[PDB]
């Protein structure tokens, strides 16, 4: 976050006291997107920064923190004719720094030039995709053709009553309409008990017609709902879609970092690696912002960063299965005398349970009609019929 | 071999699905139990304190089993009121289970299917009874040669539906121009398992008719023919052959359990009930 | 090297009686006379086999006897650590857990499998959520329908005035239609008035039909429940609480006890009396009912919760792990072997071979709800709604003895 | 699921004079469908299958106890009449 | 469905919920016990035999909400019998050769084939599966 007007760090608090610790932090501002600029003081704080202050207590430090120059993590590359390191690792081997406290994934290429101590946490690699929204549900279980056919059935069967009431060897026509309408709707309106066997023998099963039709109704919603389950979800690596892209499914990662190293050293993982070279994003938030805009179907990136995002936006859901278990770590040169004491003092944090407290503070605890109008849709019926009833 | 793939035909067609819960045994005997208990009330309510007879004994008693909303004439006297009340407890359960079972029967439905095989009358008779039924295949190939030798009657009619290639035929399926495709099986199964929407299926759940196989053609009486075949047989032994197809010939549209994805019931499904009053 | 015996990682079996040697896919484990040359295999050993090949050296196995793992007794050690510490052997592979007390006197490689302290408990015989006022469409339809009935009842009364049929009597009819029937009422005789009731019914049947079907959804899927949140839960922290106290009994002599004895001293006062000599004999106690909790490693329990007892034995938190720490290979703190094998282990994670070994040995069967033949009395969702309904009835009842009295 | 696919064949001694003049009749019989007729008359016929997983055709085997409660209520009716009969004169 | 305790809890509930109607209207500025016995037993069982409705401005509110109580009991009863008629029989069926039971033998399972047949050749030639 940028500084205040006079340069002092802004002040906040947690849910209960415990002031958030902050430290002055220098580095580039506009990320140099072709328009380089000088460094201006800023404020740096959070989970990793909360680790230095604990580390500075038992080791007698006077530390100053400056952000990276370019932005990338680090990767070997050949320049116009040797091999060198860009990103952070260029700065650690060039003597501009002595210790790296940031999310670094330890790997084979990096271990040959710097050591790593012992991990903060453990994680893997997952995929991030958008969600799918379900459907109101009023006229769900029937089709358009059904209503107009069952609806015409009541009147065509009601009239059969009257014909059987004027040839008896005590029902009027108006009451017959009510009795036919009532049984299906399950409502005690008036009295429509008929006489004579023939007129009654229809009334034996006519009520039973209400049973089956209504019975199937509840059957549908039980069937339709629990069995909706749209056929979806990407099941991690080795999915047929990933091995054979159809160019309608674009998936890319962050430039440099580690995933590029992973999908390059494996020879079989060459078809996808060719395709993603044209879509790599040079950030860790633009790609996330891109996925929410449906401009990028999939996204491969680190688990701890991705899982927190899913629990904060309530709009993106992870998937798949973890397939590269590698911890983070703290880096320093092959000759520093802090190798032994730094790595030992991380272990006495897991044993003492300290690293659980930082988890609670910084990661975990940030979890994120038509039928009704149908009752009101019939009000105009009385208004049109208000005068008609008066006339008759 | 030779297979046939057709559209999903939307939801399955399951006529006479209403009667599936319970069985004919209870229905044929449940009804007579009402008549007995209706007579009992006449004996039960005969004494003490208005002419409730067997004429209306059924009508009141028949009303409850089919839910309610049946205007009736109640009996009288505390002697008989107990019987009709305990009869109601029999009405709730019969209703409660029947609904709680029809849906439980409908979820585990099975897909209807349309035609069985090339021997079906629909294929044999192109338009004799049903409206013009549509099918065709790509010529120049092998499946056409098999059709000509053994089914000479249907090879004349199906000349006016020739496609040109596998892709161009598939689009004509979705648009409804064509609704039956007869092509080599090793291509259809891969194609029908890697399509968006999973709306295409092979009849018979993997049905083939004239089983042959692929192979590597070699010049006649060549010295290599003894060694090539032995090499292929070895690939079965170490399982290399049995995992390559997991790399090129897999899909996502699982053809298991015959997933229906709702039925969206129509007029046709409830045909009998519109007949029962008839 | 030096190893021990563990069920899924490094397993010891007797030699072939006929040949007198070890079957293929095994390495000869001596069992320090030094008699009865045994055979050993497993997931851990296959790691040793590859590392010997890639780096290149000659090795012979050696099973420890003096104790199991480290426990500082008056400034001297035992077990695997008790042997690497005394130059008797260089490497010590197997089931070894990195900790602060051990990285002082020996070094460790980069861990290759995650572990930790986790809890294991027997599954219930069947359970389901109470879900008071089982959610039809969330607590929003409850608010809106209440106004709608009052809104329409005035509309009914509006046509009543055009025609005693008071509001209190007439509203009652408008409501009993929703909750099925069999509540005697008084329908009005207004011909154009009775029509709106018919449309009102169509709201009732659809609403009632929709509700019963949808409620089957929340009790057809289910996701079980959880019990005892974690280590810091009060059910553990104060064992001397009321009711039959729970039983923990972690196996002694290891990190799974040395951790607790430095962070929860009041825990260790009470857990002591319920010890178990070994691992397997603890599980039968758990299934019989002698114990009700277990504190051990994560890889061992999760594997042991997925082989045969995965039918009804699970781990709290759906696999939650506390104070995470990995396994690893010991060294001599100067053995200069650290640099090559450290690269080798990270090399294996580079490609995907560790997973291939992981899914060959540490595989599973089980992991999903039961029939729930209970409908237990613990529902209380509407019974509480019943009692709270009684109270509101009596509150307005006092108006009978007040308005008339005043 | 099927995990090692091969096929029964007709085996002969190597380099017999029928090596190539038999495997035409096996191979030609597939086109005529003659191999199909032998299949449906010696392999597949009537059976009891999975019938998917679980039907529902309730009957006496499970639905009979409720029919006893109304039967149980039949007897209690006779008892209730006599007590009802006598209590009228007690007033 | 349900459970023995609930029915007896319900059976005790109807009597205790019916009586307080009489105590409510009788001491308040036309009902009888049999009606109260009948009315409560009526709604739960859904029968029209119940005749006498309460006549006051305090009995209805208790009575009306009790009409709500009849919805849950029956509706739950239907919604639970569906559970026993859709839940399939639990069993861990053998899945191919990849199952860990095949790879890691146990004394519970016994494996049989036909002697000197093709399966014997197929098995006793692959070292990795040369385990059972
Ligand atoms: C855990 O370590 C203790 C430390 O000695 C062991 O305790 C002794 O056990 C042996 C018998 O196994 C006996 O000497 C005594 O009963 C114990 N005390 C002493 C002073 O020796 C204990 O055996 C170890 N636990 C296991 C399971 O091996
Ligand atoms: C007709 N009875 C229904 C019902 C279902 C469940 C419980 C009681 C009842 Cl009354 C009401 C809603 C439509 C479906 C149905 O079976
Ligand atoms: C280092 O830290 C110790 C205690 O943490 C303190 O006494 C000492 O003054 C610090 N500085 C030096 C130079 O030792
Ligand atoms: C590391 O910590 C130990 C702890 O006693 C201390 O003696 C040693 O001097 C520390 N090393 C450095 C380089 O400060
Ligand atoms: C198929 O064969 C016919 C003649 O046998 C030929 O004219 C035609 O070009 C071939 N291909 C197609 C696609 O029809
Ligand atoms: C091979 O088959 C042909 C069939 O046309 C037959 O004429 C010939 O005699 C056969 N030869 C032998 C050696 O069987
Ligand atoms: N599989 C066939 C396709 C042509 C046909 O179906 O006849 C071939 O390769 O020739
Ligand atoms: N063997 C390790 C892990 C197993 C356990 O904690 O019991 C130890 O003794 O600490």
């Amino acid at each position: 976050k940028p500084t205040l007007s006079d340069g002092t760090c802004k002040e906040e608090f947690t849910v209960n006291g415990d002031p958030v610790k902050k430290v002055i932090c220098t580095g580039p501002n506009d990320t140099s997107p072709g328009s380089p600029r000088h460094t201006v003081p800023q404020c740096c704080y959070g989970f990793c920064i909360d680790l230095l202050i604990k580390l500075a207590r038992t080791m007698n430090f006077t530390y100053e923190v400056h952000l990276v120059a370019d932005g990338k993590f680090g990767t070997q590359e050949r320049v116009n004719n040797k091999k060198e390191w860009n990103g952070m690792m260029g700065e650690l081997l060039s003597g501009q720094a002595d210790m790296i406290v940031a999310p670094l994934t330890i790997n084979n290429e990096r271990a040959q030039y710097i050591e790593f101590s012992k991990p903060f946490k453990y994680q893997g690699l997952t995929i991030l995709v958008k969600k799918e929204i379900p459907r109101d549900s009023f006229m769900q279980p029937f089709q358009s053709t059904l209503w107009l056919l069952v609806g015409l059935s009541v009147h065509v069967v009601a009239v059969m009553l009257y014909l059987l009431d004027r040839f008896s060897p005590a029902l009027t026509l108006s009451s017959a309409m009510w009795f036919s309408w009532g049984v299906l709707l399950n409502s005690g309106i008036g009295e429509g008990a008929p006489r004579s066997f023939s007129a009654r023998i229809l009334g034996m099963v006519w009520a039973g017609f209400a049973m089956i039709i209504v019975a199937s109704y509840t059957a549908n919603l039980a069937a339709f709902l629990v069995l909706d389950r749209p056929e979806e979800r990407i099941t991690g690596i080795n999915d047929p879609r990933l091995r054979n892209p159809s160019d309608k499914f674009i998936y890319a990662t962050v430039k440099q970092s580690s995933v590029d190293i992973y999908f390059r050293r494996q020879v079989e993982l060459s078809t996808m690696y060719r395709h993603m070279e044209k879509h790599n994003y040079e950030s860790a938030a633009e790609a996330i912002q891109a996925v929410r805009d449906n401009k990028l179907h999939a996204f491969i990136w680190d688990s701890a960063v991705l899982e927190f995002e899913a629990s904060q936006k309530c709009d993106l859901v992870t998937t798949g299965e973890l397939f590269f278990r590698s911890g983070f770590g703290i880096g320093m040169r092959k000759d520093s005398p802090w190798k032994q004491n730094v790595s030992l003092s991380i272990l006495k944090s897991h044993e003492n349970g300290f690293m659980e407290d930082l988890d609670k503070t910084w990661v975990r605890y940030q979890e994120c009609m038509l039928v009704a109008g149908g009752i009101v849709a019939g009000i105009f019926l009385i208004f049109i019929e208000i005068a008609y009833k008066r006339h008759k | 071999g030779i297979s046939v793939m057709v559209s999903r035909s939307n939801g399955t067609v399951s006529p006479s699905a209403f009667l599936e819960p319970f069985s004919a045994d209870v229905w044929v005997m449940m009804f007579v139990m009402l008549l007995i208990v209706s007579a009992v009330a006449v004996f039960v309510f005969e004494y003490f304190s208005p002419s409730f007879t067997i004429g209306k004994a059924i009508w009141l008693l028949w009303g409850l089993v089919f839910n309610n909303s049946v205007p009736v004439q109640n009996p009288k006297g505390t002697t008989s009121k107990i019987m009709v009340s305990v009869w109601a407890f029999f009405a709730v359960i019969f209703l409660a289970s029947y609904t709680a079972n029809l849906a439980a029967f409908m979820i585990q439905e099975e897909y209807v299917d349309q035609v069985s095989g090339l021997s079906d009358k629909k294929f044999q008779r192109p338009n004799d009874f049903s409206p013009p039924f549509r099918f065709g295949t790509v010529p120049n190939g092998s499946t056409e040669r098999n059709i000509r030798n053994n089914y000479a009657e249907m090879h004349a009619y199906m000349g006016k539906f020739n496609q040109r290639g596998v892709d161009d035929a598939l689009l004509s399926l979705k648009t409804g121009k064509l609704d039956a495709f007869i092509y080599d099986a090793a291509v259809l199964n891969y194609m029908a398992g890697r399509d968006e929407g999973c709306k295409l299926v092979t009849i018979g759940s993997g049905k083939v008719f004239a089983s042959t196989g692929y192979g590597i053609a070699i010049q006649k009486d060549s010295g290599w023919k003894r060694q090539v075949d032995l090499a292929i047989l070895q690939l079965f032994g170490d399982g290399e052959m049995e995992e390559l197809e997991a790399l090129w010939l897999t899909g996502i549209c699982h053809n298991e359990k015959n997933e229906v994805m709702s039925s969206q019931l129509d007029i046709d499904n409830m045909a009998g009930v519109f007949y029962m009053l008839g | 090297v030096a190893t021990l015996e563990e069920r899924p990682f490094v397993i010891v079996e007797p030699a072939d009686p006929i040949s007198g040697t070890c079957i293929r896919d095994s390495v000869p484990c001596r069992s320090q006379p030094r008699p009865e040359k045994r055979c050993c295999k497993g997931f851990c050993i296959d790691i040793l086999k590859r590392l010997a090949h890639t780096i290149g050296f000659s090795y012979d196995l050696y099973l420890v006897t003096n104790g199991k793992h480290g426990k500082k007794i008056d400034g001297v050690w035992n077990g695997m650590i008790g042997e690497v510490f005394y130059q008797r052997a260089d490497m010590a592979i197997g089931s070894l857990t990195i900790n602060e007390e051990r990285s002082e006197i020996v070094d460790f490689s980069v861990p290759f499998v995650e572990t930790g302290i986790s809890v294991m408990v027997a599954r219930s015989n069947g359970t389901v959520s109470p879900s008071a006022f089982l959610e039809p469409y969330s607590p929003a339809v409850w608010v809106m329908m209440f106004v709608m009935c009052l809104t329409v009842v005035a509309v009914t009364v509006f046509i009543f005035e055009y025609l005693t049929f008071t509001i209190g009597k007439s509203i009652w009819l408008l409501w009993a239609l929703v909750f099925n029937n069999s509540v005697p009422v008084e329908n009005p005789r207004g011909t154009t008035s009775k029509i709106m009731v018919l449309v009102w019914a169509f709201f009732a049947v659809i609403f009632l039909a929709s509700y019963t079907a949808n409620l089957a959804a929340f009790m057809i899927q289910e996701e079980y429940v959880d019990t005892v949140s974690g280590l810091s839960d009060r059910k553990f922290q104060r064992p001397q609480e009321q009711y039959p106290p729970l039983k923990f009994g972690t196996v002694p002599n290891g990190s799974t006890e040395k951790n607790i004895r430095s962070n929860y001293p009041d825990m260790h006062s009470y857990m002591v009396r319920y010890n178990q000599p070994r691992v397997e004999e603890a599980l039968t106690q758990l299934k019989a009912g002698k114990l009700d909790a277990f504190i051990y490693d994560a890889a061992v329990l999760n594997y042991m919760a997925r082989k045969d007892e995965g039918c009804k034995l699970v781990t709290i938190g759906s696999g939650k792990v506390f104070a995470t720490t990995g396994y690893g290979i010991a060294l001599h703190k100067g053995s200069r072997w650290k640099r090559p094998i450290d690269l080798a282990l990270l090399q294996f994670l580079g490609d995907d071979e560790i997973e291939m070994l992981e899914r060959l040995w540490l595989s599973g069967i089980c992991h999903e709800v039961m029939s729930s033949k209970l409908d237990i009395d613990n529902m209380a969702g509407v019974f509480y709604m019943l009692l709270v309904a009684m109270g509101l009835s009596l509150l307005v009842f006092a108006w009978e003895h007040l308005v008339y009295w005043r | 699921e099927l995990f090692f696919r091969s096929g029964f064949g007709i085996g002969m001694r190597k380099d017999s004079p029928w090596k190539q003049n038999v495997s035409l009749s096996i191979l030609k019989s597939h086109e005529n469908g003659f191999m199909e007729d032998l299949d449906k008359t010696w392999v597949r016929y009537q059976e009891c299958d999975s019938r998917s997983n679980a039907p529902a055709t309730l009957t006496f085997e499970n639905m009979a106890g409720v029919f006893m409660l109304v039967a149980g209520g039949i007897v209690a009716g006779i008892f209730l009449i006599f007590i009802e009969i006598a209590y009228k004169r007690h007033k």
